[PDB]
């Protein structure tokens, strides 16, 4: 029916909104290099904001690099979605209706961007097509001499981010509708997570990747032959969530297990636990064969994206492949036929379990003593460590029978092996750390909730009242990868702190795995302490990486439920509404991948601020606003069209934080919105002040910038803060009524409607 | 003493980690707020009769009646219950103190560390009184009395029973003609800009969290805030609940979206809902009836739509004719959709909603409303209303 | 205690590189700053590092930007310190019109102590490429993107160098 101005958008159509965002949130470029390696006219030295042979300055180069990362992430999501959709339509038919959950808008991102309302599975076919076409255009911008300004690369990156969100939504909708995933279930079944959950007394299959097509066939073969009680299947990365959501809408406990994030990927292979490894698409270490052939661990590729230089045995007989892998020259094969793979992997694991027994890279106690005695403290390993761990100090401590420093370093290490390749003594430091933390690994057991899907249109209404009556301080979306600066406990600490204050915490991806890994002193995890509903003090795990499209979609639904705004082709309107009214902040503590960059950029284009880990400064682009400049904090009143002041929150669209206390303070502060009433503003100020005092020893210096009314102040210390306002700031206050009569620079008016667009003013 | 913060609301003091249990199922617990003139009320005073915090033994249960005496220039007993409605939250603002239920079902516990730190009941009552004076500033003076003897608590509980019965009767007998002002709420305008809400004694608010007394107390706290008082003025239609003052205030605060708002009406300028209604109401035109669906119903109505779809067409602060959002206590209103025939128009209801609101359906219309068990499709609904003589049969010619 | 010895890196940001200075040159540059800003990180919470940082800041009345969660260390102390994000500080330093923490104007030279390499290097990339604010690194890691920096040092060597710099301020 009614359509907005931007259906099927391009770089020109979303230029106005992106430019409006960049006028307030200026881009900050932190180049990862002083040179350009792109074309034979180079490499060009752009240091000091100089120009290349093509006239491109270093700011433009950084913008182009970030744009390339965003489009690579978008391409990954869209290609995974396209392959999943094609397989699903081939197997289940093109007329299958979309069954996502109890909702009014089943595809909020698709409706928001394209403007269409898909009903069946085939309705998703054109949308994917559009995305891929646009991808080509965007990819054409990576060519040399294809853009001169950095702002035009930032706008194209924003377009790439929103297209990425569309692709993730398409993929998740297809997979959930087809493979019987949980449909917005607040009581999703719990699944074990950790390296100490795989019983080494049974054959072990380990699936690494992000797809689920072949994993479903493997599980079907296991179930049909009743091998589920004697063979253990584990998942690394998002395929663990995808396999633990398979047919789990009935809440039956799943036999599949979750091993961990990318960090564990090599470590498990080092332990000899896996008996067969299958690799699907992405987040797969490019040296699994190198460290697996040493332990006689077969590695099987299953997708054309990743063939790992292996022989292609697709058109063959399973028995011959089994015999060659068992006693032969090939450490694996590429098996692109899904039925053949689902039949081959279980039999191969069964026949390899009794033959690879007693093989692991963990050194003996005497072997580890000799290894720790071999070091000379040359400092190369600490120089090559991505996390800058103090390896030589730990080795020096362990030289005298003190194996606890390596035990501490085990959690901080990411298992990247970069320290081993610079050691002239050939000391396997990763295996040394694993040997020192063997007992801790054996103790690693946790529980996580399976992917519920999207948030239903009933929980949003149930939580809107709590958000407007000042009982829900905001929404925190803990997502991203697992390249943490100081171990996997930081996400757990942040989630626990925000759940203790009755926030709405939504988790997905590797962060959910690394949060559900720390049991409490009572032997409980956060998912068991707090239910999986969309309500205050509750934590819900949406699912795999492609489930993040739901979280952003949730924001869109808030615009489409309480305000009644049209979603079809209304990117600018809904983005403005989310930026001005909805209090939701994303947190990507360990993001490394280009997919994380695409997700963060797409969230920024929807108006959702994000705080990332200290490593994310390597992404070369952030979006920060100048607090001091008062002329960049003005909007229009959608009733008068006049200029209206707003508090300086959110003060960034994407930023980085070093420690988790700083992240907690930033997340608490950035939940504030200009349109907040007295109760919401009061509760947000309360929590922000409390967190600042607890984690910084001081209370914020800009708190007074968020006090429009005497009801804006916290309840506990109202008089203590009013006295400070009168004394430190000189405001005029009445003491009998405890009322601020003068001093605020913005009079409270709940009916005011902030807008960044002049085209929607009376 | 301790630290007051809204963080310690989920703090559950378990039986293995608590000094003393106050009230609960085994004992008899009570809380009460009483309004008195501002000459017998002493601010910053707590009277404790019998045992105190330092005269108690671990792992026991005590009656623990709490009585609050408030006093102020603009304080009347009609808001007493309103004050009680906050007591719970305030008790859950003190770290290590757990409060459960309200009225005469209270259950307050105390933690080991908190009990060892306070050593008396004076600071806790003082903190509670300071919060209630900070929250509702019109309360000039406040005093608390704590009873821990079984006999005294039984006497106070008998008095509280009589007081609660009187209060419930007074609340029930209140009507729209016993008052001269309604109360407007615009707190939802943070997410629904052009949405105004009007609450009257004969029409509970949209979300169920606001009544006439709640809005009245909020307006007393801040007259010019988002909770304000409306003068009804000249009544224009008693059947359709039209008031000139309400009409003009809606026109002013609606940014010119709806000119009129007719209370207790379904098709003529109905009340405007944002998204937060506890109950939604749809109009079946084939049967010329009204059905209602609550937020928790996972089934589908006879038209084939659930709560989400049928609530996605009545919201945004607009005034679309058809589906209407209401609360849960609106069924008990005597003027419940009066200009639509009232209960004579309700045709379908889910089983849970009927079992919940049985007290509102008249004895003659109880065997006249379909349920999901009885009716699955629209033809089944027609046959059911043809068999059981629903008054909507007459409208079919 | 010679700091200009281990100028060793794992990766290179290009051809332009930091100058490895001695204790005397660092003391002279700190004492000759027109408007210095002691940018400190969460890694200064080590008691020796915290004491040396407080002594350095109070020796020349240098205002402190306690980036990260380093503020609780300076609450009990006397040095004028304010909290600010490191990324936000890097964005602000590339603006000549920024009033600063005191509102007296933008800064000239920033002293860095107690930071992670991959973070301070990323911020210093923008700072040193899109502004003229000089950076002096007195950390035990050799920072490439700083204008002047110490070399790769042991913790005892770093403590000794900081003490010598204190005695030469
Ligand atoms: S960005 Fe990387 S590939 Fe490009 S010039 Fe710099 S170091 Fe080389
Ligand atoms: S693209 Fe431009 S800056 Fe890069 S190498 Fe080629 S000419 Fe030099
Ligand atoms: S690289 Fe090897 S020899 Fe050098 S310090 Fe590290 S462990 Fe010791
Ligand atoms: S494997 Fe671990 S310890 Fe070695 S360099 Fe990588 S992160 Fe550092
Ligand atoms: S729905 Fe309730 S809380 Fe919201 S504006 Fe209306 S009366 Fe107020
Ligand atoms: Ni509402
Ligand atoms: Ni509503």
């Amino acid at each position: 029916g009614p359509m907005g101005p931007t259906p099927f958008p391009t770089a020109a159509t979303v230029r106005d909104w992106s430019f409006t965002l960049f006028d307030r949130y200026e881009p900050v470029y932190t180049p990862m290099c002083d040179q350009c390696c792109y074309c034979t006219f180079g490499p060009c030295n752009l240091e000091g904001n100089r120009r290349g042979a093509c006239g491109l300055d270093m700011k433009g180069q950084a913008a182009r690099e970030f744009f390339l990362r965003c489009i690579t992430g978008c391409a990954c999501h869209s290609a995974h979605g396209r392959h999943l959709l094609d397989h699903i339509i081939s197997i289940f038919g093109e007329d299958m209706p979309i069954n996502m959950g109890a909702s009014n808008v089943i595809a909020p991102n698709i409706q928001l961007i394209t403007g269409r309302q898909p009903k069946t599975l085939g309705d998703l076919k054109p949308i994917m097509e559009y995305v891929e076409e646009e991808l080509g255009q965007l990819l054409a911008t990576v060519h040399a001499g294809q853009e001169g300004a950095a702002i035009d690369y930032d706008n194209k990156a924003m377009l790439a981010g929103i297209l990425d969100h569309v692709g993730m939504e398409v993929s998740d909708i297809a997979q959930v509708t087809a493979l019987g995933f949980p449909k917005s279930d607040p009581e999703a079944p719990l699944v074990e997570v950790g390296m100490g959950t795989l019983d080494a007394s049974k054959p072990v299959i380990i699936a690494i990747g992000h797809n689920v097509a072949g994993v479903t066939y493997i599980m079907d073969y296991m179930e049909d032959n009743n091998l589920t009680d004697k063979m253990e299947i584990g998942g690394l990365c998002c395929t663990a969530f995808d396999m633990t959501r398979y047919k789990r809408e009935d809440r039956k406990p799943p036999y599949a297990k979750i091993v961990g994030t990318i960090s564990k990927e090599l470590k498990v292979v080092r332990s000899g636990i896996p008996d067969v490894i299958v690799i699907d698409e992405q987040c797969v270490r490019a040296d699994l064969v190198e460290e697996g052939k040493k332990l006689k661990i077969p590695v099987i590729a299953s997708n054309e994206k990743v063939m790992y230089g292996l022989p292609d045995r697709t058109n063959d007989d399973v028995d011959a492949i089994i015999e060659d892998i068992k006693t032969g020259k090939i450490p694996g094969c590429v098996m692109l036929d899904y039925e053949k793979l689902g039949e081959l992997v279980p039999r191969l694991a069964m026949e390899m379990a009794p033959l690879r027994e007693g093989i692991s890279a963990i050194p003996s106690d005497e072997e580890m003593a000799s290894l720790v005695a071999k070091c000379v403290a040359c400092g190369e390993c600490a120089l090559a460590c991505p996390e800058e761990l103090d390896i030589p100090d730990a080795i020096q401590a362990a030289k005298e029978g003190d194996f606890t420093a390596l035990d501490f370093l085990h959690d901080l290490c990411v298992g990247c092996r970069r320290c081993e390749q610079v050691c002239n003594k050939e000391i396997p430091i990763l295996s040394v750390i694993d040997k020192a933390a063997q007992k801790a690994i054996a103790e690693e057991k946790g529980l996580v909730r399976a992917g519920r899907g999207q948030v239903s249109d009933a929980e949003i209404r149930a939580e809107g009242l709590n958000l407007v009556m000042g009982t829900t301080p905001g929404v925190i979306a803990i997502i991203g990868c697992a390249n943490y600066p100081a171990g996997s406990k930081d996400v757990y600490r942040i989630a626990e702190e925000f759940l203790n204050r009755n926030y709405i915490v939504a988790v997905s991806g590797c962060s959910a795995m690394d949060i559900g890994m720390y049991k409490d002193a009572d032997g409980k995890t956060l998912y068991e302490r707090f239910p999986g509903r969309f309500e205050r003090g509750n934590i819900l795990n949406t699912g795999s990486c492609v489930s993040n499209s739901h979280i952003s979609g949730t924001c869109h639904k808030v615009a489409a439920i309480f305000a009644g705004r049209n979603l079809s082709g209304n990117l600018a309107e809904i983005a403005d509404y989310t930026l001005n009214r909805v209090g939701a902040v994303g947190l990507a503590w360990g993001a490394y991948s280009q997919k994380a960059a695409a997700i963060g950029t797409g969230c920024n284009m929807y108006g959702i601020p994000a705080v990332l880990g200290p490593h994310s400064g390597k992404y070369r682009r952030a979006l920060i606003a100048k607090t001091y400049d008062e002329n960049k904090w003005k909007v229009y009143d959608s009733r008068n069209g006049s200029e209206l002041d707003i508090p300086p929150s959110p003060e960034f669209l994407i930023t980085t934080a070093e420690t988790w206390q700083e992240a907690c303070v930033l997340l608490a502060k950035n939940c504030i919105r200009p349109s907040d009433n007295n109760m919401g503003r009061s509760i947000k100020l309360t929590h922000w002040i409390e967190l600042s005092e607890k984690y910084l020893g001081v209370l914020p210096e800009d708190w007074w910038k968020f006090v429009r009314h005497e009801a804006d102040l916290p309840l506990s210390r109202r008089e203590e803060l009013l006295k400070k306002l009168e004394t430190e700031h000189g405001w005029e206050i009445d003491w009998k009524k405890k009322k601020i009569i003068s001093g605020p620079k913005i009079k409270f008016d709940v009916s005011s409607q902030p807008t960044n667009l002049k085209r929607l003013c009376k | 003493p301790f630290e007051i913060s809204p963080m310690f609301e989920g703090e559950r003091v378990r039986k293995e980690g608590m000094f003393v249990e106050l009230g609960g199922p085994k004992s008899l617990g009570l809380e009460l707020v009483r309004a008195k003139p501002m000459d017998e009320i002493e601010d910053g005073k707590v009277t404790i009769v019998g045992p105190d915090l330092k005269d108690m033994e671990e792992g026991k249960t005590y009656p623990w009646a709490m009585i609050f005496h408030v006093g102020g220039e603009l304080v009347e007993p009609d808001l007493e219950s309103v004050i009680e409605r906050r007591v719970h939250d305030f008790i859950n603002y003190c770290q290590g103190i757990m409060h459960l239920n309200q009225r005469y079902d209270v259950w307050m516990r105390i933690s080991k560390d908190t009990a060892a730190k306070m050593d008396s009941f004076e600071p806790f009552g003082k903190a509670v009184m300071m919060l209630f004076k900070t929250e509702l500033p019109f309360i000039e003076k406040m005093q608390v009395t704590f009873y821990t003897d079984q006999a005294e608590v039984e006497k106070q509980m008998a008095e509280a029973m009589e007081i609660f019965k009187a209060r419930d009767a007074r609340t029930k007998d209140l009507h729209d003609e016993d008052v001269d002002v309604f109360y407007g709420c615009t707190l939802c305008q943070s997410f629904a800009p052009t949405n105004v809400c009007v609450v009257s004694p004969d029409r509970v608010s949209l979300c169920g969290a606001i009544n006439w007394f709640d809005g009245r107390a909020a307006a007393k706290v801040d007259p010019e805030g988002p909770q304000f008082a409306i003068e009804k003025g000249e009544l224009l239609d008693a059947k359709t609940g039209e008031y000139s003052g309400v009409n003009e205030v809606a026109k002013k605060l609606s940014s010119g979206e709806f000119d009129k708002i007719k209370l207790h009406s379904f098709f003529d300028a109905p009340h405007t809902s944002c998204g937060c209604f506890e109950v939604v109401g749809f109009y079946i035109p084939e049967v010329d009836g009204i059905g209602w669906v609550n937020r928790e119903y996972q089934g589908m109505a006879p038209n084939g739509l659930g709560f989400s779809t049928m609530a996605g067409q009545t919201g945004g602060g607009k005034q679309i004719v058809g589906f209407l959002g209401i609360g849960i206590n609106y069924f008990y209103s005597p003027k419940f959709i009066q200009a639509d025939g009232g209960w004579n128009r309700v045709v379908w209801l889910p089983s849970m909603l009927k079992e919940k609101i049985d007290e509102a359906i008249p004895d003659d219309m109880k065997d006249k409303i379909a349920t999901e068990k009885d009716v699955t499709d629209i033809e089944s609904l027609k046959t059911f209303l043809k068999e059981k003589n629903h008054p909507v049969v007459a409208n079919w010619a | 205690v010679d700091t200009t010895k281990n100028t060793k890196l794992f990766t290179s940001y290009g051809v332009k590189t930091s100058k490895a200075i001695t204790t005397e040159v660092a003391a002279k540059l700190i004492s000759k700053a027109k408007r210095p800003l002691f940018v400190v990180g969460t890694g200064v919470l080590d008691p020796e590092l915290l004491d040396r940082a407080v002594k350095i800041a109070k020796a020349k009345n240098i205002p402190i930007a306690a980036t990260g969660s380093s503020m609780p260390g300076f609450v009990d102390k006397d040095v004028n310190a304010k909290y600010i994000n490191l990324h936000q500080l890097g964005f602000y330093l590339t603006d000549p019109d920024w009033p600063g923490l005191d509102g007296n104007g933008n800064y000239d030279t920033i002293i860095l102590l107690g930071h992670k390499k991959y973070y301070i290097n990323q911020v210093l990339s923008a700072v040193k490429n899109f502004s003229d604010v000089k950076s002096i690194s007195i950390d035990r890691n050799y920072i490439q993107n700083a204008t002047m920096s110490f070399g790769n040092l042991s913790k005892a060597d770093h403590i000794a160098a900081l003490d010598e710099v204190i005695d030469l301020l």
